[PDB]
């Protein structure tokens, strides 16, 4: 339906994500009440890493969908490939953003495990290897879309990047279908906690 | 049965990101149209 439509699909996507982080960021919270005593091993970081980095994306939405406004009123100017290649940044940098909070919420659930329940079993090897193998995956994806995020930017300048364009709109599909896969993996986490513990 | 609320929220946003992802991959396959 048109890159502005595709973007804006993006968007909804990652503020979905959003708000389906947020209910694991809550179970951890009622996991870790239970298994541990304060904000010792990293815990107190990671309550306030949690805090700025929810309060970051919340900023990096708010801009995209600023910038999804503007883009969608000059569709009729034909001009705007770099209002087109400003959101691609802005999707990008909540990405990036999400994917710190998904590291925290990964660490959190690993620490309560190893506390509670043995790393050999119940699904747990295989959670290990799939955490490490999407999270390589979206860093690579990551780092592929700062490239080409650059490499646009330079191109619109010239002759025209409408290719780079439709590779970028990839490139970043790809990596919310591998945060998806990800937060999946995390709610799997908390539900064995849970289920174990309370 | 919070929890069973917990897992309710997390099924009914899995299912609109499902959706948008299909929706957006299947707008990709427009794109590489474009292409
Ligand atoms: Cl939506």
């Amino acid at each position: 339906s048109g890159i502005v439509q595709q973007q804006n699909n993006l968007l909804r996507a990652i503020e979905a994500q959003q708000h389906l982080l947020q209910l694991t960021v809550w179970g951890i919270k009622q996991l870790q009440a239970r298994i541990l005593s304060g904000g010792s091993g990293g815990w107190m970081e990671w309550d306030r890493e949690i805090n700025n980095y929810t309060s970051l994306i919340h900023s990096l939405i708010e801009e995209s969908q600023n910038q999804q406004e503007k883009n969608e009123q000059e569709l009729l100017g034909g001009s705007g490939g770099s209002g087109i290649v400003q959101q691609q940044n802005n999707l990008l940098r909540a990405i990036e953003a999400q994917q710190h909070l998904l590291q925290l919420t990964v660490w959190g659930i690993k620490q309560l495990q190893a506390r509670i329940l043995s790393g050999g079993s119940g699904g747990w090897m295989e959670w290990d290897r799939e955490i490490n193998n999407y999270t390589s995956l979206i860093h690579s994806l990551i780092e592929e879309s700062q490239n080409q995020q650059e490499k646009n930017e330079q191109e619109l300048l010239g002759g025209s990047g409408g290719s780079g364009i439709v590779q970028q709109q990839n490139n970043l599909l790809r990596a919310i279908e591998a945060q998806q896969h990800l937060l999946q993996l995390t709610v799997w986490g908390i539900k064995q906690l849970q289920a174990r513990i309370l | 049965x919070t929890w069973e609320x917990w897992d309710x929220a997390i099924a009914e946003y899995a299912a609109r990101i499902e959706a948008l992802i299909r929706a957006a991959q299947e707008q990709q396959e427009k794109n590489e149209x474009a292409l």
